[PDB]
């Protein structure tokens, strides 16, 4: 068919205004408004908001002529993800109150897309990818609204399950995609993106836990395993790579490695020792998967679900210590994973529509397929 | 209605149904409003079959839209080699300028097109027709980092 | 002469700390004042690097330009609070002068590329003075709400960057230039302000509201307000350009429209909806003020604006105030209608004389201002590299 | 050789764990946001600062995360130790503080270095400068009992003559005329301008953070901020002027505008008043834009000491006037502690920069760590994988 890619002058707009009548709407049908540690509150969820538009928009800028949509397409996303996040987590945890704990949790399950959309990223246009926010964050409600259920625990606290849920959500969003690089520039403001998500996630491993010496602890397991896992990944690099020089691709995934380890255990490690020994494990767990799972479409997406699974099954082994328990915990680890595929199938079923006027798969990875460039020739 | 059921094929690739419509009277030059006539839109969907059949009923092969785009030009947009194989076999000018000044090796420069331009270049086309910016294949595919187009046309020169 | 730039920043320098020495004597506010720190060096900066060879001049001169006006701002806003007395310096004191700095590099925006370092310390002292009286002719004369400041900074840096800009009108520019225009890596830093400014725009509005009920309203509607303002900038972008492509210079500015319009209404019970509903507006008149205005503005009105901020800073301003008079009608405030008004009509009105005044002055032939054919190019004032 | 690199770093990682939990357990929080500024500062300031180079950037930023994530662990444990005297210590914000003081000290070092050493030799230079700068500030706070809380002598000078003796004992003979691989580019200064804007607004955290809570920590960061401001005036000045044709330079611009805030460290939390700290900023500014027009290329090719980074004119010419200025600050009557023990401060930080710089550089000149040739200075391509498109 026509590589030329179809005009969306009156698609987008119209599928954008509308999304954002429909939010205004809602908000103000269902939303509704209402001290010493107010500006301590707003941090933490300042700093997720700056690992969400900044951490993870320009990690994925790395590509050659796909860095302006990787950076746009993730505010865009991060926008309509936090607001449509609020209304969700109000509807399916009950009139909405905002709070700016309820932003902070919205803006969690908006990272959660974020996260997914690395592996969709470069094929994928902007209502696609409005369509990925949507059912992502719908995906993520239902699964907290069900676990919560069954196991009895809280909607919120439910959503330490994102790490996971995003990896594999990705995975089977990019699975279904049709079939299909660097620069230095790109490279390096990547590394920007990566030395801030790096830098924050300390608050990606603590903005629910509520009693202050659990923050305490989560924080400084997170910081030295996060330490560990940037010493580990930077020197195993050059291993892991066949002309045995680091890559600046595969550090820019594995310096989150420790992080995404200790996520959902670091308030119940009791000494920094077993966190920097989860980080060196985990850094070389992602040493492992650079050198293996390409053998058997991203990888760094792929070492990073490899990472949630490690993380998770930590959490078991540590849970026990701090069997029934075990059923119960690998039981809501299979439901999540179950939820997170299938819910990844029907959003790349839905991805496929002829409606969206996705790129051809010949013009991947390319900035020109949704930005206006000068000296093009344009239409017929 | 019949022009238009005549240009619906033709975008759409149904070539019985176009032809029945010329065999019942549908001129074969009719354009739509943009104008682009039953072979351009052929060109743009990549339907060899319509464009070997419209050009054997004897179709203007240079005629224009009001963007003074020929067909050649549309299936160098397009990137549909084979079409474009098509119409320069029946004789399309590979040099032929829009109104404003583009090549058909420009538009396959700049929509990163690399078989399509080794095609026209094989063909005579001139990597050195500039437009009225002032710009070249070569410049469109360096701004834009086409780096196979840009490697192919040093190469060829 | 080469040395009238060091002769005036060295000059100024020492006028600024014998009057720090005259005036000036001695922590839950820092982090947000760390915040609009950020947004004014990163944000602004590095916003203003779209253009190809202008990036130096562009993060360097802002760096200079706020470095010179937080000091003057300092001395400026606290004479006035002080009425000639001597002042002691908080943290507040500290954020009004980067707000002071912010409205300097909003019509910094207006003139960038066609004017040299030593027009800019000029026009740093001289709008920091029109600024902090007119700041201050609002807050305690109209006693207006203007919490986040879309009339007293973001109205008047534009206005008063629109006004110098038009007297410093070149009738060689009015086609365009050849040096201004974006490229691909420049777009992309550009991005990196973009994506600070948007993320800590709700320390700006609600650095200094009062503690309380009001920072934490300035804090959720700047947020919602924005997140409503990126998507309909992004949706405009594409209905105004052919087959729906994103513009790089919408995208850049205008999805920041929406923290400049709420800034009125930001410590106002106007309710998450409302400041959607702003936000919503400031995205869709940004959009159209770049499309339509601007080439509007520089060939019919002969005023050249680098980097849109009528679009960004003054049509969303106007539309800010215009809020908070509409939410002073319908009982989200308790300050009066008329004081609105007067505040936005002061704040444009000395906006404008104070911008006339100080580009009659920055037209003197003696600053060094680059050539018609040098213009937007950093060689002009900097050693650039050979290489890109 | 092929697996000296990963295997010391495994070999010091396995070391740090072990010396974690033989050594250390588990305000923090009206504390944290200072810590993470001065984090951003470690990771983003220092590391994008030294992306000037055109074929350098992924060493600089890289080499960068890995030094101070290991200077980090190191100075947590070789601070607690010498504070504890051996004994188990209990880890809080001031650590975290402190350990990233001890991991910008190393950086400081490296900017000296920076394109003509290997991550091999950095991490040997990592694990040795925080033993001799943790000792020397130990000696300096706990001995001469001097106040250097924005640390002017103890991080910024230490750091300094601490790079500048490893440089000199790793001179290379063929790059004293130059080298091609040795200048900028314009997308890279760029992010170098990202680094030194981060340094520049988050530098008051920096000198902030281990200041006594009420005045001497609200008068640091007044200090600090006002410094800075002079600062930038000053160096852009200065860089007009000696600069041919009036040029402005982005070598001053990207590091003499940081010599304000480096200089008005151990003044910060004294009472000098905001126009002393505006004075300070300004020969700070001053001195820094002189000594990279002229001290540089003289220490270079006279001394045959090169600097990469000119870290010499932004933290040791700045470092040492802060801490004379703390000496006339005393003297002045602003500050406690005696002059004596302010200059036996400063004097003890510079030999013992010196002397240490001597002894690792010895240890670092040995060809066992993959050092590059002079051909191959200042090129990522020696360890990194480097796109072919710019
Ligand atoms: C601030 C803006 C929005 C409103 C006020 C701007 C007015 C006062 C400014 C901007 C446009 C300006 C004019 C633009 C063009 C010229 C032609 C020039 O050869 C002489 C000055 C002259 C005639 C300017 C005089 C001042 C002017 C009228
Ligand atoms: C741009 C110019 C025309 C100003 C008009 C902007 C309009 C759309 C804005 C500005 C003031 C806003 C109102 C301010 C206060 C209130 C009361 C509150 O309980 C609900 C929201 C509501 C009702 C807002 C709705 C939207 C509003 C009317």
């Amino acid at each position: 068919s026509s590589k030329y890619p179809r005009s969306v002058r009156r698609c987008l707009p119209l599928w954008a205004l509308t999304l954002e009548a429909a939010l205004i709407l809602l908000f103000y049908f269902f939303t509704h408004y209402d001290q010493k540690g107010l500006v301590a509150s707003y941090q933490v969820g300042q700093d997720l908001t700056v690992m969400a538009a900044l951490g993870l928009g320009f990690l994925t800028s790395n590509f050659r002529r796909h860095s302006w949509s990787s950076v746009a397409f993730n505010l865009f996303m991060l926008a309509l993800g936090v607001q449509w996040a609020i209304l969700l987590d109000g509807f399916l945890s009950q009139k909405v109150v905002i709070t700016l704990f309820s932003i902070r949790l919205a803006t969690m399950s908006a990272m959660s897309v974020l996260i997914s959309a690395g592996a969709v990223l470069g094929k994928v246009n902007l209502a696609q990818l409005v369509v990925m926010v949507l059912v992502e964050v719908t995906a993520l409600g239902t699964l907290r609204m069900v676990i919560s259920n069954i196991f009895n625990t809280d909607y919120h606290m439910n959503l330490r399950h994102f790490y996971v849920f995003a990896a594999y959500f990705g995975l089977t969003v990019a699975w279904c995609l049709p079939k299909p690089q660097r620069a230095t520039i790109p490279s390096l403001s990547a590394m920007l993106g990566a030395l801030f998500l790096w830098m924050f996630w300390p608050s990606v491993n603590s903005p629910l836990l509520r009693s202050p010496i659990q923050r305490k602890n989560a924080m400084f397991n997170t910081y030295y395993a996060l330490a560990v896992s940037v010493v580990t990944a930077i020197s195993g690099s050059s291993l892991a790579h066949p002309q045995r020089k680091i890559s600046m691709t595969y550090v820019h995934s594995a310096v989150l490695a420790g992080g995404v380890a200790v996520g959902t255990s670091c308030h119940l490690i009791p000494s920094p020792w077993l966190a920097m020994v989860l980080g060196l494990v985990a850094g070389l767990i992602s040493i492992g998967g650079a050198k293996c799972l390409p053998v058997c479409i991203s990888v760094m997406h792929s070492i990073f679900s490899l990472l949630g699974l490690l993380g998770e099954i930590t959490y078991i082994v540590l849970l026990v210590l701090h069997g029934f328990q075990v059923l119960l915990s690998i039981g809501e680890l299979s439901l999540a994973i179950v939820i997170a595929l299938t819910s990844g199938l029907l959003t790349g079923l839905l991805l496929n529509l002829k409606i969206w006027k996705a790129p051809h798969v010949a013009k991947y990875f390319d900035d020109q397929v949704f930005w206006k460039f000068p000296h093009l020739a344009v239409g017929f | 209605d019949a022009a238009t059921s005549f240009l619906r094929a033709a975008r759409s690739g149904n070539l019985d149904k176009a032809l029945d419509h010329l065999r019942n009277g549908v001129d074969i030059n009719t354009c739509n409003q943009n104008g682009l006539n039953g072979l351009h839109l052929a060109s743009k969907e990549g339907h060899v079959k319509m464009v070997v059949e419209l050009l054997h009923k004897e179709i203007i092969l240079e005629t224009t839209t009001k963007k003074g785009n020929t067909a050649l030009h549309i299936a160098a947009l397009a990137g549909q080699d084979e079409v474009v194989r098509e119409l320069v076999n029946y004789g399309a000018n590979v040099n032929a300028q829009s109104q404003k000044g583009f090549t058909p090796l420009y538009m396959a420069a700049q929509e990163n097109h690399l078989e399509v331009v080794k095609f026209l270049l094989e063909n005579g086309a001139n990597q050195n027709v500039a437009t009225e910016d002032g710009f070249t294949p070569l410049a469109v595919a360096l701004q834009q980092g086409h780096e196979n187009v840009v490697a192919h046309l040093i190469n060829y020169g | 002469m080469r040395f009238t730039f060091p002769l005036m920043a060295i000059v100024l320098e020492i006028a600024m700390i014998v009057l720090f020495g005259l005036f000036v004597e001695y922590f839950e506010l820092y982090p947000l004042f760390q915040d609009v720190h950020v947004m004014i060096f990163v944000g602004f900066g590095f916003l203003m690097t779209f253009l190809k060879k202008y990036g130096f001049s562009s993060v360097g001169i802002n760096l200079l330009v706020a470095a010179l006006g937080l000091q003057w701002g300092t001395i400026v806003q606290g004479i006035l609070q002080s009425q000639g007395q001597k002042f002691n310096i908080g943290i507040k004191n500290m954020i009004n002068a980067d707000f002071s700095a912010a409205t300097v590099l909003i019509s910094f925006g207006a003139v960038l590329g066609k004017t040299s370092p030593t027009q800019m310390l000029i026009m740093t002292i001289l709008e920091i003075v029109f600024f902090a009286h007119n700041e201050y002719l609002v807050s305690e004369i109209f006693k207006a709400s203007d919490i986040g400041a879309s009339m007293t900074i973001h109205a008047f840096g534009a206005y008063f960057g629109l006004a110098v800009a038009g007297i410093l009108y070149r009738s060689g520019l009015r086609k365009g230039h050849e040096n201004e225009e974006s490229a691909y890596y420049s777009d992309l830093f550009a991005m990196i302000g973009t994506l600070f400014l948007w993320m800590f725009w709700p320390s700006f509005n609600s650095a200094i509201a009062e503690p309380g009920d009001k920072q934490c309203r300035a804090i959720v509607n700047t947020y919602f307000s924005l997140a409503a303002c990126v998507l309909t900038a992004f949706a405009f972008s594409s209905l105004v350009e052919h087959r729906g492509k994103l513009n790089m210079v919408h995208i850049q500015n205008a999805t920041l429209a929406g923290g400049v319009a709420v800034g009125t209404c930001a410590d106002m019970a106007i309710h998450p909806f409302g400041s959607m509903i702003i936000g919503s507006i400031a995205g869709m008149v940004s959009v159209l003020g770049y499309k339509f205005l601007t080439p509007l503005f520089t060939t019919k009105l002969r005023i050249h604006d680098t980097c849109g901020v009528h679009n960004l800073h003054g049509l969303p301003g106007v539309v800010g105030g215009l809020a908070g008079i509409v939410a002073v009608a319908m009982g989200a405030s308790n300050t009066s209608m008329a004081m609105q008004a007067a505040a936005l009509g002061s704040s444009i009105g000395t906006a404008v004389v104070g911008g006339l005044m100080t580009g009659l002055i920055l037209k003197l032939p003696l600053w060094g201002q680059p050539s018609d054919q040098n213009c937007y190019d950093d060689s002009v004032y900097w050693k650039v590299p050979k290489t890109r």
